[PDB]
């Protein structure tokens, strides 16, 4: 599996792990004229998760089932457990972690339920090298009340990072100032809108790159920038990859 | 799921020096012709665009007014266009009319110049944003060995250095008209060498040439349409202190950046 390892975790060696990433959640993609891959959908239920290891400092792994038509995370397995959203798709046990003790999770994989089984935000959850770190062991182990903050932290640095150049290089960041950080509005907007920016970037099609709807991105200096096209550097240089939305 | 079907939207049009596409004078008669304006909210600068190929103000359609290169762009009767094909918008923001290839195009720089038809040959003149947010976007650019694009030698070259949160120098506003600009002095463009004896990527006065447009393209590179090229890491390596003019190439990572609002 696609993996990345604590004791391997410099920029360079995160860099490529979310290039690879990007590489295999973009096998067989559509493109449409802004150029940005979208994701494959009607995905046979037998083909539709990626794997990927995190290794934490304890050199304890866990393995994570990436949903390669939404990009996020189904399911985890750790030694012989594994634990499922409960809005995994349905007959996701049959086909991943089938040799485990599987588990189900009181909670959904989007932000809003894990934050609010969690009672934490994002704003207050801090991003860095030992939060992933911590967050791979607190899953490792299971521990409840640690559970949904590291799945924040993991979704945020595997997955939103994939989803987003702009929240790498935060990352990226991170790791070479040696600095946590927690996502402030520009981060935020992004993970809020990948959704809405992959139906308006398709819809544009058909009105010549112009949206249906605009989009508000924050910046660093927590300014609103109106996305309403394709012709803005800060999406279409940014956004790595869409969901399915439009035929 | 007729969000994938929108009818129409309207929106503003920003290009050469971050100024408007604009209706002068808001005139509705047939052939009022547009031209460079500071952007604001009035109606004459409201564009809808329409599945139909149709770019509309005052009810009225954005249209060349000949055949051949060197005429006004204007707005008319949208009846009189009913078999034509209309605009189509390149992903990089060249308005094109699909029938004569002509594209909108800003001779001069100034207030109140007169948008023209012209031949394509991908100037940043001929660059547009399609959008209601019409500002520069203030940014880095990283490349790399996580490494930022900064401008140097009293802002006449450029190289990477070490990433400095708030180093002024390192802050890049990129404009409508696709030019990269020293944010602290937005008369100062990034540049493709005018020496044909050099590749080298320099920072000059803005004049919208083909050297000064770039798109910032999906797959992570900083493209010159006009000379199919790329922006590139002097023999990939940062303290050569050299960016320049390539074809693209997978060989290196020299040609991947990022843009970091
Ligand atoms: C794009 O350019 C074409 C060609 O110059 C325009 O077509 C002409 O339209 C005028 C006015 O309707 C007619 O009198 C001519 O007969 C047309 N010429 C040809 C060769 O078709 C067209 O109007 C332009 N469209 C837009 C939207 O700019
Ligand atoms: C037709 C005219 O001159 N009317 C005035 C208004 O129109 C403006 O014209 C400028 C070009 O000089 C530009 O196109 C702009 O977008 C228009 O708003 C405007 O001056 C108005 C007051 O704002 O007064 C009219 O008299
Ligand atoms: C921009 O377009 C209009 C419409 O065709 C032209 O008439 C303008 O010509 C200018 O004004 C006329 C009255 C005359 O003085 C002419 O010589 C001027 O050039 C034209 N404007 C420019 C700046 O080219
Ligand atoms: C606990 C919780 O938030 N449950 C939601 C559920 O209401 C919703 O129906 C489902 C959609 O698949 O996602 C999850």
């Amino acid at each position: 599996n696609l993996s990345l390892s604590q004791s391997n975790f410099s920029a360079d060696t995160y860099k490529s792990f979310i290039k690879n990433l990007r590489k295999q959640l973009t096998i067989g993609a559509s493109y449409g004229s802004a150029g940005i891959p979208i994701l494959k959908h009607s995905v046979p239920i037998c083909e539709r998760f990626l794997l990927v290891d995190l290794t934490n400092g304890d050199n304890e792994t866990i393995t994570l089932a990436i949903n390669v038509e939404d990009a996020g995370f189904a399911a985890y397995r750790a030694a012989d457990r594994s634990y499922f959203f409960q809005n995994a798709p349905p007959i996701a046990s049959y086909v991943i972690f089938t040799d485990t003790n599987q588990n189900i999770m009181n909670f959904n994989n989007t932000f809003e339920s894990i934050e609010i089984v969690g009672g934490t935000t994002r704003s207050e959850t801090p991003l860095g090298i030992m939060h992933f770190e911590a967050s791979i062991f607190h899953l490792f182990v299971h521990d409840e009340n640690y559970v949904p903050t590291s799945f924040l932290v993991l979704i945020q640095m595997v997955l939103e990072a994939a989803k987003f150049k702009f929240i790498e290089q935060k990352v990226i960041h991170s790791i070479m100032d040696m600095e946590d950080f927690t996502p402030g509005l520009a981060m935020l907007s992004l993970e809020e809108n990948w959704t809405q920016l992959s139906l308006q970037l398709q819809a544009s099609e058909s009105l010549n790159g112009v949206f249906g709807d605009s989009v508000s991105l924050y910046n660093s200096m927590d300014e609103p920038i109106g996305v309403d096209s394709m012709y803005y550097p800060i999406l279409t240089a940014n956004m790595a990859f869409q969901l399915y939305q439009c035929p | 799921n007729e969000q994938c079907s929108p009818q129409q939207r309207t929106t503003r049009i920003s290009g050469r020096d971050g100024l408007c596409v604009d209706v002068y004078g808001a005139l509705t008669a047939d052939g009022s012709r547009v031209i460079l304006y500071p952007c604001g909210q009035q109606q004459n600068q409201q564009w809808t665009f329409y599945p139909d190929n149709t770019i509309r103000s005052l009810g009225k359609c954005l249209a060349t007014s000949a055949l051949s290169s060197g005429s006004n762009v204007v707005i008319t009767n949208c009846d009189y266009l009913r078999y034509d094909d209309g605009w189509m918008v390149s992903s990089s923001g060249t308005m094109m009319n699909k029938s004569s290839h002509l594209v909108l195009t800003a001779n001069a720089a100034t207030s109140r110049t007169n948008l023209t038809g012209e031949n394509n040959v991908f100037a940043a003149k001929q660059a547009w944003r399609i959008g209601n947010y019409v500002e520069p976007i203030v940014t880095t650019i990283i490349g790399l060995r996580h490494m930022c694009l900064e401008a140097t030698d009293n802002d006449t070259n450029v190289w990477l250095e070490s990433c400095v949160k708030n180093k002024t120098k390192q802050y890049w506003a990129l404009y409508s008209d696709d030019t990269i600009r020293v944010n602290n002095n937005r008369n100062l463009c990034v540049s493709s060498s005018t020496d044909s004896s050099s590749k080298l990527i320099v920072i000059r006065r803005c004049d919208g040439s083909i050297n000064q447009r770039w798109v910032f393209t999906p797959q992570g590179t900083i493209s010159n349409p006009g000379y199919e090229a790329v922006m590139d890491v002097a023999q990939n390596d940062v303290y050569l202190k050299k960016i320049v003019l390539s074809s693209a190439t997978d060989k290196g990572n020299g040609q991947q950046w990022t843009v970091f609002y």
